[PDB]
């Protein structure tokens, strides 16, 4: 507070409560602002004085915070918002919004109609929604220079952790082809979820091997069962195998021991009997979902039972779809003497175990009801795939993204650099009240690449003088190749010539958070009438 | 609620609570050392050479203060030593880099620098690391007496020696080929009550004190064969409450009989059946485990299954559901050796066992209760060198001279290369140069001159194979000295510090909510 | 204190800490200058105008510490001021610089005394590589672009609009009237402001330039030796006045009598002793104008102090009182008096052709007297820095194109020594790194990026930047071929004093 406390709940009227929120609007932006990009700064927030946690996501920060006025309280709503519909744009989106809240107040307030200030902000993103739309200079992944080779090739240079962009831009291109589920949502899409990524510790560092079709995740190393017998068909079992439980738990109500032994017994040669009725239908490899004890692993190995373990549900659920196999589709029992089917069993082009890289594999080449790829990546340990995968996941998104929405732009600041120039060649050409309008929305996206050009350390001063010079009169053209340039890379924080990296966004977020950030200004301002309440 | 303070404002008190913990464990590392009292709220005296104990018993910080205590416990768990030594890297480091940098103005280019001193670091402290064989023992003899004489302990060296260094080797992982690292849980320390050194065994696998602790219990068998529950035991446990009243008068004494009579028919089932050791993970009581006295099977209580199946392993037979069920043998020897030695009216059951992972837990004694535990520490610091050499044979011969190494080496680095990151990598190239300079103010005169005479040695002699020692304070072919560093602690230690410190730079908010 | 007596200012704590903080202050005013600069400081002192300067003899002469420390290097800087021109910001930055680093090394448990020995070393090892970063020189004197260059650099310290005019003019107008080779004289050339006109608009006249009005005929003879008197008019007899108007009607029949007749005296004694030309500060009046028209000399109105003095310094005159007839002895050099108007008006002009005890005069045209008055800086810095005494003057890169060199032999040379001293030989290389980042705060970007692509490029002798764009992104120019040379006389006695003044008051506790 400041100004008279005549009144109370964040009244004091006049000039002074309206100062004192846009400067509380500023507090929670300026922490954003440092946290803006790929390039972010870790945060501390100490949320008792015996806790810490440690984030760098702009929606993320604001969650915890204690809002305590009207304008704190929208603004950190605007960004959980935003994470809600994607989870991108949540950096950029509150830096955008602090600024046009403060300049909308004094203009909509030096009316002719308050419907039509407004009006003049909607009018400037119209133009910028336009532009974004005719757009496909930046960020063409199906155009591009070598279509989605070059779009994950730039991505993975921009999160380089060793020598990348050689072996892993492959991978790119091949795991969204490898799903042939068409999601149609404006455009056909694939989930960059239904993709089956491994990791492998042993040999070479940087490097990576395209598998046809899916592949089961296991080890051997202190296993005496059968399980690599080659074979082509495999019988996906969703159903739980222990030799110890299956049928047996802890009562501690019944005073007989008899009941828990004997049914105990009973499990360890019905485990033998249910094995050969399931191969002998067809199958020599059989995928088991259920998961073992290291107390029960001695049982399996020196029966010497034919089971597939150490087995992962997610590879294995991706089998049986593929082959065609139904992991349910008759079985109810719990005996050894169980029914099964030919049409739980699936079929692949072969079903063969190789060890490559210190890691067994069962590998199901070529899928028959559908193709797939699994990409396996090798490093030299298992810490080394962690940060391989997480910057391909990035490279995935991007692409997957590209496909819904033809349209693109070089995402992040940069459409937003563009369109300062053009939003104030159109403010002036309008005049009267509407120049201003837009006029405010325009410096407000200038801002922007120049406040995450310092976060890299690059400055701000840098990053405007290189940038607007390309930008003309005569240079306002959305084009499909350069001429001038219009992107920005982001973890470079100095325009360079990478015209489909990974630091791009499309169309599709970068429409959201023009919408946005004017919405902020709209909001705090749609009140009409200010009380207390005793 | 949110407090706002922006910039270089949040990175200053960052340096000021960091700096205060490092200085006098600074002068605590080394084979010199001071005392860090703590002035309690409740009074009294508590004095130490490590700087969380102190901090821990109270005062706890917003920035600094509170990364210092979490990365050292991370510390504690991995190699078990060189707590004392991050706490001192994580400090100079934000001290001496940040401020020139800042008034410059440059902040993310230093968390650059941090990395590229990270990437020499590595390469030039493994070229001076030397190669020993841990097939010989006089050679692992002189590394694993450092470590003990850095606590400044000579009288329990000699002990501790004996039992580490053949222990370690024999744990394994349940990949079975390494070795390597063993890593606390695979390898682990209890004591048993008074004893002298004349009692101490040497103990290459696990023991297990609530084994056979009466003398109807299991004598000498050279591997037992250890039966889970299942059909020669059961796993109910308990009470039943199928109809109660506190009305009736019956129901009084029929719920308190339903424990005991349950345990019996568990202790029934081994007696019919005849194993010779059951393992219970739910854990048996003292009246449960007389029932199994009179067939004289011994009884494995309060336990788990993790350590029961390592265990397994190490004795030598796999897990059976009843001494009947008899297949394929997944370690059909293990033990070498059944030992059991009385103190009390509770005995203690050795196992001596090789090349199993176990949870090798090795004896100890002292020369009376209390010293059990000054012992317990001084193996927790040489079960450590053992993992160190059993990874890497290559091992710095350092003192004090791995620090000074690696702050000559940047100097010359940044000399040569050039470019925008000469000057951040010059900043923290003179943070690793305050700590050893710091050994030389124990031992007396002008720190800086004698530093000297370390620079102009590293480039014309030897980095570190002739190095300068803390103790002499002066140059000291550190080799023949036979003071070597553990290469295992040096290497983590480097590691996370730069990691803590670049954390602290990235942070420019408190907020109190 | 411990003690009633024992007075110090300095001592413990504030030795070390207090006294190099005040030095930092007034070194302030000298990174902001040396070299490009756009940096104006503004001082006053009820001098009835503004006093506009981006030199350090005029900054600290006004400036009164209450120490030793900062107090004695304001001596220092005054010494190389006579010795050369431009680089007496150089000196001051350079001491204070130093001794920034300096009480670093005292913080961390080195002692005062071998670091003030290490600083000794360091300058003689800079001074001795110093004439082999000799990289141009002048042969002849006579030859406008090759004294030009050095010109140059003086200017530039000043504004870097005014460069390329004044470095012609100077050079045009000659300081090569010596031979500068044993001989030189800095009195017999002043800097003469003419208000009205534009800078550009400034020009050439040799020997002594006088603004006041020319009165009567004028004289074109070569026997006119100068005779100079401050008031030699003021009416030959005072009045007292007793009817509060005259003293009365009779008596002022005689009082003006006796004037016109003592006056005809007067300048008929000028007149035979062979003076034709008389410089009056005094007041003509009707009568003493009617009878210098008739013997025939050439009468200057008026005169104010400044115009008087030059007269002294370059003539072996003096300025006599007098309302009762005197005769030559101020005596002359000068042989011809020629008139010229400059400015549009009537300036005396003297002239005499000789190589020793000739006269020069670097006239400029000005709009206001303010603005005459910086630029006079870069004028008076320029003849100062043509005073070597030789003909090859060794010139080496100016602009501070050398420091980045010198910083570099000497941080290697640092490491071969052992010792505490050594220390004190590295900070001194980072005393040099002070002029770079001077630069670099004008230019508009920060210390690491220029120092860094200096030292990337290795041993060029060139690099020095600007205030430009070119000055601040690649932070590389070439201040050899722009013609950009400082002499080596200039960064000797700049560099040497410095760390004279560096090691006395680091010495100081008292």
């Amino acid at each position: 507070m400041e100004g008279p406390l005549s009144v109370f709940g964040d009244r004091s009227t006049g000039e002074t409560i309206r100062s004192q929120n846009v400067m509380a609007a500023a507090s929670i932006a300026n922490i954003v602002k440092s946290s803006l990009g790929p390039v972010g700064l870790d945060k501390m927030l100490v949320d008792d004085i015996g806790d810490v946690t440690i984030t760098n996501d702009g929606a993320t920060i604001l969650k915890l915070l204690e809002v305590e006025h009207p304008a704190a309280k929208v603004l950190c709503e605007l960004a959980d918002l935003q994470d809600k519909e994607v989870g991108d744009g949540t950096t950029s989106v509150v830096i955008i919004a602090a600024e046009l809240l403060k300049n909308a107040d004094e203009l909509v307030k030096q009316k002719i109609h308050p419907t039509s200030v407004i009006s003049g902000y909607r009018l400037a993103c119209k133009e910028a929604v336009r532009y974004i739309n005719e757009n496909l200079i930046v960020n063409t992944d199906e155009l591009g220079r070598d279509c989605l080779i070059n779009a994950a090739k730039t991505s993975m240079s921009s999160k380089i952790i060793g020598i990348n962009g050689d072996f892993f831009a492959n991978m790119v291109v091949d795991a969204v082809l490898a799903i042939k589920y068409t999601d149609i949502r404006g455009q056909p899409r694939y989930p960059v979820n239904s993709v089956n990524i491994l990791k492998a510790h042993g040999r070479s560092q940087m490097e990576s091997m395209l598998i046809s079709g899916y592949a089961l995740n296991c080890v051997v190393g202190s296993q005496g069962m059968p399980k690599r017998i080659v074979n082509a068909k495999i019988a996906c079992l969703d159903f739980s195998l222990q030799k110890t439980k299956m049928k047996l738990g802890v009562q501690v109500v019944i005073t007989d021991p008899e009941k828990l032994d004997q049914i105990r017994q009973r499990e360890s040669d019905i485990t033998k009997e249910r094995i050969q009725k399931i191969l002998a239908t067809g199958a020599n490899v059989i995928l088991t979902t259920g998961g073992i004890d290291d107390m029960c692993l001695k049982y399996f190995v020196e029966a010497g039972a034919m089971a597939v373990r150490r087995v992962l549900k997610r590879d294995l659920k991706r089998i049986a779809k593929a082959s065609g196999a139904t992991i349910l589709s008759t079985l109810a029992n719990l005996e050894g003497e169980e029914t099964f089917e030919a049409a739980m069993l699936g079929q692949a082009e072969e079903v063969v175990q190789e060890r490559i890289c210190d890691d067994e594999l069962i590998l199901i080449k070529n899928t028959k009801a559908r193709t797939s790829a699994s990409i396996i990546l090798r490093g030299a340990n298992d810490f080394m795939c962690d940060e391989m995968e997480r910057s391909l996941h990035d490279a995935l998104c991007v692409v997957k993204r590209v496909l819904e929405s033809k349209s693109v732009v070089p995402g992040g600041g940069a459409v937003e650099a563009a369109l300062s120039i053009y939003l104030e060649n159109y403010a002036t050409s309008m005049g009267s009240r509407e120049q201003l309008a837009i006029a405010e929305f325009a410096r407000s996206l200038l801002v922007i690449p120049n406040t995450l050009a310092v976060n890299a350390a690059q400055d701000s001063t840098d990053l405007v003088a290189k940038l607007r010079a390309f930008h003309n009169e005569a240079q306002v053209n959305p084009e499909r190749k350069n001429l001038k340039w219009i992107g920005l890379d982001l973890s470079n924080g100095k325009p360079r010539d990478n015209k489909q990296a990974g630091v791009f966004e499309p169309t599709i977020v970068k429409v959201k958070s023009l919408k946005f950030a004017t919405e902020a200004a709209i909001t705090i301002l749609r009140i009409d009438d200010l009380i207390k309440l005793h | 609620n949110t407090k706002r303070e922006s910039g270089r404002k949040v990175q200053s008190g960052n340096i000021n609570a960091a700096k205060t913990i490092a200085d006098i464990i600074r002068t605590c590392l080394g084979p010199k050392s001071m005392m860090k009292m703590l002035l309690d709220p409740m009074g009294g005296i508590v004095m130490t050479n490590d700087g969380n104990a102190i901090l821990r018993e109270i005062q706890v910080q917003h920035p600094a203060a509170k990364s210092m205590i979490e990365i050292s416990r991370t510390q504690d768990e991995e190699v078990g030593d060189g707590t004392t030594s991050v706490i001192i890297l994580a400090g100079e480091m934000l001290s001496v880099a940040e401020h020139f940098l800042e008034q410059q103005m440059h902040p993310t280019v230093v968390i650059s620098a941090y990395r590229k001193a990270l990437d020499d670091m590595i390469s030039t402290l493994k070229k001076i690391s030397i190669p020993v064989d841990i097939s010989d023992s006089d050679m692992m003899l002189n590394i694993i007496n450092s470590s003990i004489t850095t606590k400044a302990i000579s009288r329990w060296s000699s002990l501790a020696c004996n039992i580490a260094l053949d222990a370690v080797k024999m744990v394994q992982f349940e990949e079975n080929g390494r070795k390597e690292i063993d890593i606390k849980k695979y390898a682990r320390v209890e004591k048993i009550p008074g004893g002298i050194i004349e009692d101490s065994c040497v103990l290459r696998g696990v023991m297990i004190n609530k084994d056979v602790t009466h003398p109807r219990m299991r004598r000498y068998i050279k591997n037992p064969r250890i039966v889970l529950l299942d059909s020669s035991l059961e796993y109910k446990k308990g009470e039943s409450q199928t109809d109660i009243e506190i009305t009736r008068e019956e129901d009084f004494t029929r719920i308190l009989q339903m424990e005991e009579e349950y345990i019996q028919q568990l202790c029934e089932d081994i007696i019919q059946l005849k194993p010779d050791v059951v393992i219970t993970e739910k854990g048996i009581s003292d009246l449960a485990q007389h029932y199994l006295m009179r067939a004289n099977i011994t009884a494995i209580r309060r336990v788990r299954k993790t350590d029961n199946n390592r265990i397994a392993r190490a004795c030598g037979a796999r897990i059976v559901s009843r001494p009947e069920e008899l297949r394929e043998d997944d370690v059909g020897t293990g033990a070498g050796l059944l030992e059991i030695k009385k103190i009390g009216d509770e005995y203690f059951t050795f196992i001596t066992d090789c090349k199993d992972p176990k949870a090798c837990t090795i004896l100890l004694r002292g020369a009376s209760k209390e010293i059990l535990s000054e012992v317990e520490r001084n193996l927790q610091d040489a079960m450590q060198v053992c993992r160190n050499v059993l990874l890497d044979p290559q091992l710095v011969p350092g003192g004090g001279a791995s620090e000074m190494a690696v702050a000559h080496a940047l100097t010359e680095k940044s000399k040569a290369m050039t470019g925008v990151e000469q000057w951040p990598y010059r900043a923290v190239a003179q943070a690793l140069e305050v700590i050893p300079r710091t050994l030389i103010q124990n031992c007396g005169a002008s720190t800086i001159r004698l530093l000297t005479s370390l620079r102009a040695k590293h480039t014309q002699e030897n980095c570190e194979t002739w190095g300068v020692n803390g103790e002499t304070g002066t140059l000291v072919d550190m080799k023949e000295l036979g003071i070597w560093e553990p290469l295992a602690v040096k290497l983590q230690t480097y590691k996370t510090a730069v990691e803590t410190a670049v954390l602290l730079l990235r942070i420019d908010d408190i907020v109190s909510g | 204190m411990l003690k009633e007596g024992a007075k110090h200012f300095s001592g413990l704590e504030e030795a070390v800490y207090r006294n190099i903080q005040a030095c930092k202050e007034l070194a302030q005013t000298t990174r902001t200058a040396y070299g490009p600069n756009g940096m104006n400081k503004m001082v006053i002192n009820h001098l009835e105008k503004l006093f506009v300067t981006n030199d350090a003899a005029t900054i600290l002469r006004e400036l009164e510490v209450q120490h030793p420390a900062a107090k004695m290097i304001v001596m220092a800087s005054h010494m190389q001021e006579q010795e050369v021109g431009d680089g007496t910001n150089f000196v001051l930055v350079f001491a204070g610089a130093l001794l920034e680093l300096a009480e670093e090394l005292l913080r961390i448990g080195l002692s005062v005394s071998e670091v003030i020995e290490g600083y000794e070393i360091a300058c003689r090892k800079a001074h001795e590589i110093l004439p082999n970063l000799v990289c141009c020189s002048a042969k002849n004197l006579r030859d406008i672009d090759e004294v030009s260059s050095l010109l140059r650099t003086s200017i530039m310290s000043k504004q870097y609009g005014n460069e390329v005019f004044l470095a012609k003019l100077i050079a045009q107008a000659c300081v090569s009237i010596f031979p500068d080779s044993g001989h030189f004289n800095v009195d017999n050339i002043r800097v003469c402001k003419i208000l009205g006109s534009g800078i550009s608009s400034s020009s050439v006249l040799h020997g002594m330039v006088f603004k006041k009005e020319t009165e009567g005929d004028v004289t074109s003879v070569k026997d006119a030796k100068i005779a100079v008197y401050s008031c030699p008019f003021d009416g030959m007899i005072t009045e007292t006045k007793g009817t509060v108007l005259i003293k009365t009607a009779e008596e002022l029949m005689n009082f003006s009598k006796g004037e016109e007749n003592l006056m005809d005296a007067q300048v008929k004694a000028i007149a035979d002793t062979g003076a034709n030309v008389v410089v009056t500060g005094g007041k003509v009046a009707d009568m003493a104008l009617h009878y210098a028209n008739k013997y025939n000399i050439m009468l200057v109105r008026l005169n104010s102090k400044w115009d008087l003095r030059r007269l002294c310094k370059t003539v072996g005159a003096t300025a006599l009182p007098r309302l009762t007839p005197p005769v030559l002895e101020e005596m002359g050099h000068c042989d011809s008096v020629y008139l010229s108007e400059v400015g549009d008006t009537q300036v005396v002009v003297f002239k005499h052709e000789k190589e020793d005890g000739a006269i020069s005069t670097i006239v400029l045209r000005g709009s206001t007297d303010n603005l005459m008055d910086d630029i006079e800086r870069a004028v008076d810095d320029g003849v100062n820095t043509f005073k070597v005494l030789t003909r090859d003057k060794r010139l080496v890169p100016g602009g501070g194109a050398t420091e980045i060199e010198l910083a570099k032999q000497i941080t290697s040379y640092g490491e071969t020594c052992p010792g505490l001293e050594q220390y004190a030989i590295k900070k001194f290389a980072e005393a040099f790194e002070a002029i770079p980042r001077a630069l670099a705060e004008n230019s508009g970007v920060k210390a690491n990026e220029v120092i860094s692509k200096l030292y990337a490029v290795h041993q060029e002798g060139n690099k020095n930047v600007g205030l430009d764009i070119e000055a601040e992104v690649p932070a590389v120019k070439d201040m050899l071929e722009a013609g950009i040379l400082d002499t080596y006389l200039g960064k000797y006695w700049a560099i040497k004093l410095a760390t004279n003044a560096a090691v006395t008051v680091l010495r100081v506790d008292q």
